[PDB]
């Protein structure tokens, strides 16, 4: 079958340059052509560039037009994408994808992050968000953990270990001014659960190797 | 104007695929790969009825492009030209666009109507250009088939 | 360069529901433009080819239909798993273009956001930052305004706001919003409110606190 397979994607400092490759089988690669196409977070999908199949002619958006070079290896069915000039905005998910005649993209690969950024490895600072002490008789109560200040994406929330997941919510990711990652991770609970029950976010960034269980206690 | 979708194969059954944004090459393609070919939209237009030849136009039924016949250093030269797709085809279709084509030996030739004697050709090397030529090793003979898909 | 247009931006979907959403090119594209699904943190997929052509594997609900400038994508009998950013992208001429997508979700009865404020711990204040973070909790429809209010002053520019996708039981939104101040700024003022408009409340809901009280 059809498979578009891209490597490459990481962390990159702003000005530097970065290769990404796409690697395909289960089709005549040779005669079709490839494209790349990057979607940056919570944002709308962006053409970036085209290769014809024979590799003789490429074109690009505007947007990359002279800082993008587009490539390809018909011997070893690579599809590449070399990126210089990068710049915050550069932050996105790059998609190979093969188009039909020059028309629709038929083919997708999965996908490889590329993120653009001056900031350092850092792992992330743990609040709680305490449960109000307004919480009434048979009513819900709401606590959280506020994960703050991280750098690069991902870090996983869960609740008493995984063993607390209905009523979770963990917020996707909002990139702060400072060029840090932050996020919180709440859940409701049983009001009359607070002093009986024990409410603990398990935070985990890879990354930095952050291993954090807060406690989220009522405030006396 | 109604007209007919269509791909065309050179006398050597070489396909027709784009290879740029004004580019066609002619190459031999795998069973499995028909669908690469590119998609004429052939139409009729008002003209010279001579016996044995029927003006045409051919447009690229996926793209706002059609083949036309222009001179560049005193040479004909065909070109994929940009065109807005809502004005065309027309009945009265531009000079430049106009293509005679003939049925002979149960094939098809398109030649100019803006340059006698020079035809719609691919050469005998895989992978090269569609161009205006037609002694000689240009091909210059097509086989039409329908698009069904 | 030919812009594409989607509307809706967004679209409220039942299940069993024959919906139509449509894409705007800004010059004649003959039948080339394309339709694309996209579900969050997945590759997109190809629906329609050339307006109204299948593609092999796509369920029979999805149809296009259209020529020239305007085109229509369209889900006859929707199913939960259609819930997903949907793009149209025109190949007729260089650069290639998209258009901005639809996003299509799961309608469901007007659920009204459980709202919840939480002043910064103590040992957030002590490296010299504080958030103060209002939750919305489990809410449909998406769209809710959320308004800061310190000492019965509005805030502007200082605020961050983050929304889960919809919720795969409930078809309920959960959204967070986190006002960031200085420790000097936050130990300036007393009041820290947030209000919340959403369909579901008659009248806008306010979660206030006094700081240290
Ligand atoms: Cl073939
Ligand atoms: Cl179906």
């Amino acid at each position: 079958q059809v498979q578009l397979v891209e490597s490459g994607g990481g962390v990159v400092q702003p000005g530097r340059s970065l290769r990404l490759s796409c690697a395909a089988s289960g089709f005549t690669f040779s005669v079709y052509g490839m494209n790349w196409v990057r979607q940056a977070p919570g944002k709308g999908l962006e053409w970036v560039a085209i290769i014809w199949y024979d590799g003789d002619n490429q074109y690009y958006a505007d947007s990359v037009k002279g800082r993008f070079t587009i490539s390809r290896d018909n011997s070893k069915n690579t599809l590449y994408l070399q990126m210089n000039g990068l710049r915050a905005e550069d932050t996105a998910v790059y998609y190979c994808a093969r188009d039909l005649r020059t028309g629709p993209f038929d083919y997708w690969g999965q996908g490889t992050l590329v993120t653009v950024s001056s900031a350092s490895t850092k792992g992330p600072s743990v609040f709680p968000l305490a449960p109000s002490s307004k919480s009434t008789s048979g009513g819900t109560a709401a606590l959280g953990c506020l994960v703050k200040d991280y750098f690069p994406e991902p870090v996983t929330v869960s609740w008493n270990s995984g063993a607390l997941t209905s009523g979770v919510h963990t917020f996707p990711a909002v990139l702060q001014s400072s060029g840090l990652y932050s996020l919180s991770s709440v859940v409701t609970v049983p009001s009359s659960s607070l002093g009986t029950q024990t409410y603990i976010c398990n935070v985990n960034h890879k990354p930095s190797n952050t291993k954090v269980d807060k406690r989220v206690e009522p405030k006396s | 104007v109604r007209s007919l979708n269509c791909t065309l194969r050179d006398s050597q059954q070489k396909s027709l695929v784009m290879s740029g944004p004004y580019e066609l090459k002619a190459l031999h393609l795998q069973g499995q790969d028909m669908e690469q070919q590119v998609v004429f939209s052939m139409s009729f237009v008002q003209g010279e009825e001579s016996n044995d030849k029927i003006p045409v136009a051919l447009g690229l039924k996926e793209k706002n492009l059609y083949l036309s016949c222009v001179l560049k250093d005193d040479k004909p030269t065909l070109q994929l030209e940009s065109v807005d797709p809502k004005n065309y085809p027309k009945k009265k279709m531009e000079k430049r666009f106009v293509f005679n084509k003939i049925e002979i030996n149960n094939k098809l030739e398109f030649e100019s109507a803006q340059f006698p004697n020079w035809y719609i050709s691919t050469s005998q090397a895989e992978n090269m250009p569609v161009f205006l030529g037609g002694g000689g090793q240009d091909i210059t003979d097509f086989t039409m088939q329908f698009v069904s898909s | 360069e030919i812009v594409l247009t989607q509307s809706p931006d967004f679209q409220s979907v039942t299940p069993k529901e024959k919906v139509t959403i449509t894409c705007r090119a800004s010059q004649s594209i003959g039948s080339s433009l394309h339709w694309y699904q996209q579900k969050p943190d997945q590759s997109p997929k190809l629906l329609i080819k050339y307006a109204s052509q299948s593609f092999s594997g796509v369920p029979s609900r999805f149809s296009g239909s259209g020529s020239g400038t305007d085109f229509t994508l369209t889900i006859n009998s929707l199913e939960a798993e259609d819930a997903a950013a949907y793009y149209c992208h025109q190949s007729s001429s260089l650069p290639f273009t998209f258009g901005p997508g639809t996003k299509v979700d799961i309608k469901r009865t007007v659920a009204a956001p459980s709202v919840f404020i939480f002043p910064p711990s103590d040992e957030q204040l002590k490296s010299g930052t504080a958030s103060v973070v209002c939750l919305l909790n489990n809410f449909y429809p998406r769209e809710a305004k959320v308004q800061w209010k310190v000492d019965n002053a509005l805030q502007s520019g200082n605020s961050q706001e983050s929304v889960t996708e919809q919720d795969s039981k409930d078809s309920t939104y959960s959204l967070s919003s986190t006002l960031t101040l200085s420790k000097a700024d936050y130990e300036k003022h007393k009041v820290y409110a947030c209000e919340v408009t959403h369909q579901g409340l008659s009248s806008p809901v306010t979660k206030s606190f006094n700081r240290g009280e």
